RNA sequence: GGCACCUCGAUGUCGGCUCAUCGCAUCCUGGGGCUGUAGUCGGUCCCAAGGGUUGGGCUGUUCGCCCAUUAAAGCGGUACG
RNA sequence: UAUACGUUAAGUGGAAAAGGAUGUGGAGUUGCUUAGACAACCAGGAUGUUGGCUUAGAAGCAGCCACCAUUUAAAGAGUGC
RNA sequence: GAGUCUUGGAGGUAGAGCACUGAUUGGACUAGGGGCCCCUACCGGGUUACCGAAUUCAGUCAAACUCCGAAUGCCAAUGAC
């Protein structure tokens, strides 16, 4: 447990300045799904829509103590960290719904997470 | 970890009962379940709670502590509901009928094999080219199944024959 | 096939083999190498017997190091015939073996391969061996 | 295939033990042996 | 083949005949697994000793070759019974 | 059919070796791990991209570039079938 | 006469090692040339991947090899039991 203290205390910096994020479906990912999506993002902006997925409940935990706390519910579920660390998410929001409506990739147990203070129904 | 420690609930209509020697019993909406357990492990049971006590560890304790609990489990499922199997029936004209309670099958052979199931379980049959055992325990139907299958082993270079409701075999090829 | 050019005689005395090894009982020319746990005869044509598979498996990367030689010769009466009447001919060389000896060594290619290859050598031989790796204080 | 000394041959045989003997059970029934 | 412990105030050896009996490392019949087994025939391995296991020509012959059959024409011990 | 503590499950004891193996009793060395370990279940496993290459795509194992870096949450541009 | 304890001798076995006689493993140096070619035409040189006398570095053996070397056994001495 030594390189864990070290990207848990990175990602203090990557948590301290977005605004609005969004939560992707773990499973049902297609690696072709995948490295279109991710050059979708690539072709729009850099990687700062995270595809994190090393990122088990602790490092939540130990991240966002200070804001943010509800992704303690949302543990045992179907996590992948993707946030906006650029100009005002709409586009991302119709990005998020053209590729999770019904193909190759499913929504499922997806409702979102916060700005300030808010849960789901994000504009 | 382990399966001798989870816990199982028990249904309203299920009920249990304990008896001297570790004996215990079930009556449910199908039926009822007597099996005896080995004299010395523990059985434990409460409200919707199911709890196998195990004495000192050895190397029989650990198998016993999760064949009952198992076992238990089996009973409890199969008095709820109860288990079945199909099987399929390949053939290029092998079919299966019924007549009475028994079973009769036309399979290759030059003259019709009876199959007759003992009590407590009975042999359904929904169309010409399909068998469907049913009934309360599982080691039941997994023997009448067996021996059903065990009058045409399905042969590998084509299907023909009983096999088993989704399984699959392998293929040589003859010429 | 290997033997000696020349010697003083040709018969000899079979000798005993009590004890344990009096020298070359450590890896030192190669780094990983088989030990003898027992004693015996290795005789002149299984010891190429196993060199040619031990060199065959490896990709002649790295090189073998053969430690023993047989020198000792030993003879064989003809078949049918009584006994007594002199000592008979000369037959072929054997090498004396004592339980702590290394027998063979391997020295330029990886750890695996130089397992599986000294196994694979072990089995032409009549003795029980195991594999030991270089001493590292040296 | 019996044989006194039983070992898998490719990656998914496994061994078990029946009866107090040692045998090599596999999908592919060529593999399948039993020692003594 | 080696040795020379027993038998020299005596055991005489090979084939065939009459009669057999035992072992299994199974020739046939019985039950199975894999197959470079489509079927009919085969191969190799496992269990199995209950019964069966030929008539001639040549040679003193054991051995051996050949003819015609047979489900099969087993290998050995018993002072090479 | 003494006292005390252990080992063996084969009737080993109460006839053999090379070699084989999640049998069991010990003493160690040693990597990972409630930032979550192994299993099981729910996921996917190719993009300047099969790219320079070859009988036919060889598009994964005609068979030769260390047939490479990338998208990265991750891929040998194949572990085998 | 005998045993034992002190004291002194002769003698090269077990064991070890390479100081001699031989057998030998791998490096450095590999001399002087060896075959090829520049052409040794009449030089020298790249390899002789040297067949190899030297030496050296280390590493193994020996009933008819020793720079060494016991425990026993043997021969006596003056004292004691
Ligand atoms: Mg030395
Ligand atoms: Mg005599
Ligand atoms: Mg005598
Ligand atoms: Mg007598
Ligand atoms: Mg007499
Ligand atoms: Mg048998
Ligand atoms: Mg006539
Ligand atoms: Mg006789
Ligand atoms: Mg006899
Ligand atoms: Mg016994
Ligand atoms: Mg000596
Ligand atoms: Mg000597
Ligand atoms: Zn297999």
């Amino acid at each position: 447990a030594i390189e864990t203290k070290k990207v848990v205390v990175e990602e203090i910096a990557s948590k301290l300045k977005e605004s609005k994020s969004t939560i992707i479906v773990d499973y049902r990912g297609l690696n072709v799904s995948e490295v279109t999506e991710l050059r979708k993002q690539l072709r729009e902006a850099n990687v700062e829509f995270k595809v994190y997925k090393n990122t088990m409940t602790r490092r939540a935990v130990e991240q966002a103590e200070l804001n943010g706390l509800n992704d303690f519910l949302t543990g045992p579920n179907a996590i992948a960290f993707s946030t906006e660390d650029v100009v005002a998410p709409a586009k991302v929001l119709n990005d998020f719904a053209k590729n999770h409506e019904a193909l190759e990739i499913k929504a499922g147990v997806i409702e979102g997470k916060v700005s300030t203070v808010e849960e789901v129904k994000a504009l | 970890s382990r399966v001798g420690k989870k816990l199982l609930e028990i249904p309203s209509d299920v009920t249990v009962t304990l008896n001297d020697n570790n004996t215990v019993a079930v009556k449910g909406p199908k039926g009822e379940l007597t099996r005896t357990f080995h004299p010395d492990m523990e059985i434990k049971v409460e409200d919707n709670v199911l709890t196998v006590a195990r004495p000192s560890d050895q190397k029989e304790h650990r198998a016993l502590h999760g064949t009952t609990r198992s076992l238990l489990g089996n009973m409890v499922e199969g008095v709820s509901k109860g288990f079945e199997r199909g099987l399929e029936l390949v053939g290029v004209g092998y079919r299966a009928s019924k007549s009475g309670n028994k079973l009769v099958l036309n399979v290759g052979y030059s003259h019709p094999v009876e199959i007759v199931p003992e009590e407590g379980i009975e042999i359904e049959v929904p169309s010409q080219t399909k068998v469907v055992v049913k009934g309360t325990d599982k080691e039941r139907v997994g023997a009448i199944a067996a021996n059903i299958r065990a009058v045409r082993s399905p042969e590998p270079y084509k299907g023909k024959g009983i096999r088993y409701e989704g399984e699959v075999v392998r293929r040589k090829e003859g010429k | 096939m290997l033997l000696p050019k020349r010697v003083k005689y040709r018969r000899e005395h079979r000798g005993k083999m009590r004890g344990r090894a009096k020298g070359g009982t450590e890896v030192h020319f190669g780094e990983f190498g088989i030990q003898a746990l027992e004693a015996s005869w290795i005789t002149n044509r299984q010891i190429e017997a196993a060199r040619i598979a031990m060199t065959r498996y490896m990709k002649r990367g790295g090189k073998v190091w053969i430690k023993i030689f047989p020198s000792k010769p030993y003879t064989a009466k003809p078949l049918e015939v009584r006994m007594g009447s002199g000592k008979g001919a000369p037959e072929g060389w054997v090498a004396v073996v004592k339980p702590g000896k290394v027998l063979f060594e391997i020295s330029g290619v990886s750890e695996e391969v130089a397992r599986e290859a000294l196994r694979l050598a072990s089995h032409k031989l009549p003795i029980k061996t195991k594999f030991v790796k270089r001493e590292e204080i040296g | 295939k019996v044989r006194p000394s039983v070992k898998p041959i490719c990656e998914k045989c496994k061994v078990i033990r029946r009866k107090g003997k040692v045998m090599v059970i596999c999908e592919n029934p060529k593999h399948k042996q039993k020692q003594g």
